[PDB]
């Protein structure tokens, strides 16, 4: 068990329920604010042909997850880097003195910095973050893929954000908070329990989401119960 | 490509 079969549960039980059939569907009560998460991605650039997938978080940290599975972030200070190797060690370095080996991917990673900085919007822009408390370091990205629909983005805190490219609706669950926020087309932004949903209901539009999210998830599942079993030999 | 611009 982990982050994922606990998303999945959250979800099958909300699902299993049939949210916009309530008799009286009250998904403003499903609403908690309170539990808007601490993190999400606010910008993306697929660069996975040569390089990697380059993101920024919305506390203006921006990662990268190299196609051979090394990870570098650097932190919304500008200077503070963190390195990851294949098998998990991280390094902490900087901007300013950092090993020469790591010249390329550095140069890589300030690449999509100033790349987002210049040509992208900052998703939940008008969203304010949740405090993190004293373990709530910055997250990296454990995996991701794209779909004809959407990109599906795992963070290592648990959070899986999906971003539709069709009408630029977002979704971000996140199984501590068991919890999910709906970025809409107008970019109105709103939070809710999944417990909460599944004893008001909700939309038709959110109910919609919510089971692409579980398809989604189980994708997430599968592929992360391979790369264990691969890994266990 | 990219998210957003």
């Amino acid at each position: 068990d982990c982050h994922l079969s606990d998303m999945l549960q959250q979800l099958h039980s909300v699902n299993a329920s049939k949210p916009s059939e309530r008799g009286l569907v009250r998904q403003e009560e499903a609403e908690d604010p309170a539990c808007i998460p601490i993190f999400w991605v606010s910008k993306w650039v697929d660069y996975s042909d040569k390089y990697g997938l380059g993101y920024q978080l919305c506390d203006n940290s921006v990662g990268v997850l190299f196609n051979d599975s090394t990870r570098l972030i650097l932190y919304n200070d500008g200077d503070s880097l963190q390195y990851i190797e294949r098998d998990g060690t991280e390094s902490y370095l900087t901007v300013s003195s950092h090993p020469n080996s790591l010249m390329k991917k550095i140069t890589l990673l300030k690449y999509f910095r100033n790349y987002m900085s210049e040509h992208l919007l900052k998703a939940g822009a008008n969203i304010t973050p949740r405090e993190g408390d004293e373990l709530a370091r910055l997250p990296y990205l454990r995996t991701w893929f794209r779909t004809r629909s959407a990109i599906i983005l795992h963070l290592s805190n648990g959070s899986v954000q999906i971003n539709f490219f069709q009408d630029h609706t977002k979704l971000i669950l996140c199984p501590l908070m068991a919890a999910v926020t709906y970025i809409d087309e107008k970019r109105d932004f709103r939070t809710y329990r999944l417990s909460l949903l599944e004893e008001y209901g909700c939309c038709k539009e959110l109910a919609s989401r919510l089971r692409y999210a579980r398809t989604m998830v189980d994708k997430l599942l599968s592929s992360r119960s391979a790369s264990n079993r691969l890994k266990a030999s | 490509l990219h998210s957003t611009a």
